[PDB]
């Protein structure tokens, strides 16, 4: 039984905050590896995932990668890369060792650049994947005029920059573009003054409470307004200075949250023979004391992408690894581009290393965010959940 | 009885945004020959070079840094060239307890002791222009300054340093504008606000676009003073660009009178440095080692900084003198060198070599003014000693500098 070695790179230490992602995904990775092994899918070979702690640090992460090359077995590909700066360093260098990389948690749009990161692939949709989804939501409700409120931080300005190209050639006007660093109030007052009704917000959890307080003070809430903001904030994020909690909740009422879908809502058998719901139960059993991670499905499907890629690569060699082999690296790279199966996160397909996945729409209703719809990136289709999504008026708000 | 070999792991950008290793590698090799034939420097050691072409690419540099660190011999220092390559190697080096000495990095971000703990550069930071800018505002009595920048990190970091620096001098930044590529509106607003003393930071292509707009908006005259970077190609404004509506004459009209600051990289004087060469002798010696003319040689003007980098290291290693026992797992030797490098003081081919608290080079700046479509040297400034060399060659319409406001 010869090994098919894979370099697992992620933060694993309890001392590192993002170590919770690396640890939360391991039970899902353990489940996928265990199944592939029993079923002897890669017979006679077996999947040999070796784990190396990046510690969510540029220097430690690079040394972890360097030590894996020096002292570790001959890895065929890289699985992981969670933190943005660490992943960018490793992903940029890949061609040097003819290593294809598959990430399950690095969502930075920067990685979509195939000139700089040719050998990088990801099962998780990037931060920008919300933009084609929002476009469908705007078309669905006939919102042709929007305003933007962005935080002056790279994570948010990258998403706002991508929105320009997404809304170009479409019948959608960005009537007002506003930026802020520490206080959103001036920008919110400018949006009110320009009579903006549909707002596309891109700011962190901390700034969101400030944004909604300004919205209450400027009366930018209720039947006439629709806020479309990030959907990745922690639960009860608002509970955690001038506004009262009741006034914040009044302005927050009806906001639309946008984020990737952690698991498929379709009760259909996936590549493993299990439904997404059956997998979720198996993961929750296996995780034990370990805290769950929203990226667990992406890590699970990630392992299945690797197995299927190695299968196609084995076929290509039969039809006719030191890091020296440019050819095998190209075979693995071409094999991964062919990926097309129904996984726990939905249909697992790549468009230039980028995941064509599912985007979740939520709406804040009284006390919490409630799922209101989903966007299928493959089909470029939106499905609004009947009798979930609500508006304070008789009709959804008008754009002017 | 036997001289022990000691190694440098270098990276030279022979391709890329800055193919600076083309003249810097031979300059480093000449500097190693000169240092090794001196018995007063390192009598017991022979400084040897192991290098690779970074291609001014970080992803590429990563393969070679592994090649440098994961193959014998042990290297005592790491020498990268590009700012992008230095940001990668200087942050990673801590894990192997390595001093990083750059000869071509200008990025202000590299002056960050927490992120880059063992970093030194013979190439100064782009922020060195700032004490010269503040002194020129002080000389001509201006307290209200406008700033325009292309949306680049270097320009953002340099302007952030200018804000802090202007305040320590009792001056204020009136308006700050930025553009990714098209300057029509920022130039537009500069005229609206009646901005009078302006600093503009952009690359050469963008400077042409700014000046055509400056051409269109009558934003040049006795009223206006523009400060720019002195590293553009000669007659950068007569250069033809299909994307500029403005003409050579108009553009020659707009650029007229603007001030430039640039780092002095070769001692203008005819004095002899530690090597016993004059600036002219170094230039002549370097021209000989080259396959092609200095003109088609990348980093030809940064070559003295590369030459002086080897001397700075040699002199630092001389001050410490147990080099063969260096290991990546140990901080002992590293820290002694850090201390020795930190207190560098010598005359190099580029001038007096000293580093500030952040490991960044302290140097003279050359001040120039575009007079009759030509740059005339109006002075030099020494930030560390507040020394200003003034030549009475600056020309202003109406015989005197305009002012920051209406009067
Ligand atoms: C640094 O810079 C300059 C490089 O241009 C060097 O200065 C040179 O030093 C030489 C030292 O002598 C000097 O050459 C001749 O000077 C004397 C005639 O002026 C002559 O007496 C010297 O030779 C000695 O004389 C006897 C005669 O029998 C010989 O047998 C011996 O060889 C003795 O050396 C030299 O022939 C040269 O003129 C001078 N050049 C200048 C421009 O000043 C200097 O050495 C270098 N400095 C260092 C290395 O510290
Ligand atoms: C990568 O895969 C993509 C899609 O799998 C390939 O693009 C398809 O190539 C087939 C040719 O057999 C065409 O019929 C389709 O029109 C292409 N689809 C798209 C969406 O472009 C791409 O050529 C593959 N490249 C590789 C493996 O190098
Ligand atoms: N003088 C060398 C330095 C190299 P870099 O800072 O790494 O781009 C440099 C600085 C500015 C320019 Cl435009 C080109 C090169
Ligand atoms: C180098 O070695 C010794 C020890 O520091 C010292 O006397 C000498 O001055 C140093 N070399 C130079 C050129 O200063």
């Amino acid at each position: 039984s010869p090994p098919l070695s894979i370099m697992g790179l992620m933060p694993l230490t309890k001392e590192v905050a993002k170590g919770s992602i690396g640890r939360g995904v391991l039970p899902a990775v353990e489940l996928a590896i265990e199944q592939i092994r029993n079923e002897s899918l890669l017979r006679p070979y077996f999947l040999d995932l070796r784990l190396y702690d990046t510690e969510c640090d540029n220097a430690k992460g690079l040394k972890a990668f360097y030590d894996a090359i020096k002292y570790g077995p001959n890895h065929l590909m890289v699985f992981g890369g969670v933190c943005p700066s660490v992943t960018s360093i490793i992903a940029e260098s890949l061609q040097g060792w003819n290593l294809v990389q598959l990430s399950f948690a690095a969502t930075t749009p920067v990685l979509a650049d195939k000139k700089k990161y040719p050998y990088f692939f990801r099962t998780v949709p990037s931060d920008n994947a919300v933009n084609p989804a929002i476009l469908k939501l705007l078309k669905h409700y006939q919102w042709k005029r929007v305003g933007t409120l962005t935080q002056d931080v790279q994570r948010f300005s990258e998403v706002r920059n991508d929105l320009t190209g997404v809304l170009y050639g479409e019948d959608i006007e960005i009537s007002d573009t506003e930026s802020f660093s520490n206080d959103p109030c001036t920008s919110v007052k400018k949006l009110k003054g320009n009579d903006v009704r549909i707002i596309l917000g891109q700011f962190d959890q901390n700034m969101a409470a400030k944004v909604f307080c300004c919205a209450y003070e400027e009366n930018m809430y209720g039947s006439k307004y629709q806020w479309i903001i990030p959907g990745w904030y922690e639960p009860s994020w608002w509970e955690q200075s001038r506004c009262l909690r009741k006034n914040l909740l009044a302005a927050m009422e009806g906001y639309i949250g946008v984020d990737f879908e952690p698991l498929s809502s379709k009760q259909i058998k996936t590549i493993s023979g299990k439904t997404p719901q059956q997998y979720e139960r198996e993961y929750n059993n296996k995780r034990s004391g370990v805290g769950p991670s929203k990226f667990h499905g992406y890590a699970y499907d990630g392992i299945w992408v690797i197995a299927k890629t190695l299968q196609r690569a084995m076929e290509t060699l039969h039809a006719s690894f030191n890091y020296t082999d440019h050819t095998l690296g190209r075979i693995i790279l071409n094999a991964m581009n062919e990926t097309n199966f129904f996984g726990v996160t939905g249909q697992v397909v790549f468009r230039n290393g980028e995941r064509m996945g599912t985007i979740k729409f939520t709406q804040f209703q009284d006390s919490r965010e409630v799922k209101v719809g989903e966007y299928n990136a493959v089909a470029d289709t939106l499905e609004i959940i009947n009798d979930t999504i609500r508006f304070q008026g008789s009709e959804p708000p008008k754009d002017d | 009885s036997e001289r022990r070999a000691v190694y440098i792991g270098a990276l030279f950008p022979m391709s890329g945004g800055w193919p600076g290793g083309q003249a810097c590698q031979p300059a480093v090799e000449m500097a190693l020959e000169d240092v090794n034939s001196r018995r007063d420097i390192l009598p017991d050691y022979e400084l040897k070079l192991i290098h690779h072409d970074s291609k001014c690419d970080p992803g590429q540099a990563t393969k070679y840094l592994y090649e440098l660190l994961y193959n014998d011999p042990i290297k005592i220092i790491l020498m990268p060239g590009c700012s992008s390559v230095s940001t990668l190697v200087a942050e990673a080096a801590r894990m192997w307890n390595l001093i990083v000495l750059s000869y071509g990095s200008s990025s202000p971000a590299l002056s960050n002791r927490q992120r880059f703990p063992t970093f030194f550069r013979t190439h100064p930071s782009a922020t060195l222009h700032n004490p010269t800018r503040v002194k020129l505002f002080e000389k001509w009595g201006w307290k209200k300054i406008a700033t325009i920048q292309q949306t680049t990190e270097v320009f953002t970091s340099t302007l952030d340093d200018l804000e802090e620096r202007v305040k320590e001098a009792g001056i204020e930044i009136t308006f700050r504008q930025s553009f990714f590529s098209d300057p029509a509106v920022p130039v537009k607003n500069l005229k609206r606000q009646d901005a009078r003393i302006i600093v503009g930071l952009f690359y050469e292509t963008e400077a042409r676009k700014v000046f055509c707009e400056v051409y269109k908006e009558r934003l040049f005259g006795k009223k206006y003073v523009w400060f720019l970077i002195g590293w553009y190609a000669d007659n950068w404004f007569k250069i033809y660009d299909p994307s500029i509506n403005c003409t050579v004459d108009e553009m020659t009209e707009a650029v007229e009178g603007h001030i430039t600051t640039e780092i002095v990289m070769l001692n203008p004087a005819n004095t002899r440095s530690i090597s016993n060469m004059t600036s002219q002798e170094f230039v002549e010696k370097l021209t000989k080692r080259l396959k092609r003319h200095p003109e088609e040689t990348g980093g030809f003007q940064e070559a003295p900084l590369a030459y002086d980098a080897i001397w700075a290291l040699a002199l630092a290693l001389n001050k410490t003198s147990r080099l063969e026992d260096f290991n990546y797992n140990n901080q002992t030797i590293t820290d002694q060198i850090y201390r020795a490098m930190n207190s560098s003081s010598f005359e190099g081919v580029s001038g007096h070599v000293v580093f500030d608290a952040s490991g960044s080079r302290m140097a003279w700046t050359l001040i120039e003014q575009l007079q009759g479509g030509s740059y005339k040297k109006i002075g030099y400034y020494d930030s560390t000693k507040d020394d200003l060399s003034w030549s009475k060659t600056d020309k202003w319409i109406g015989g005197s500098p305009p002012a920051d406001d209406y009067k």
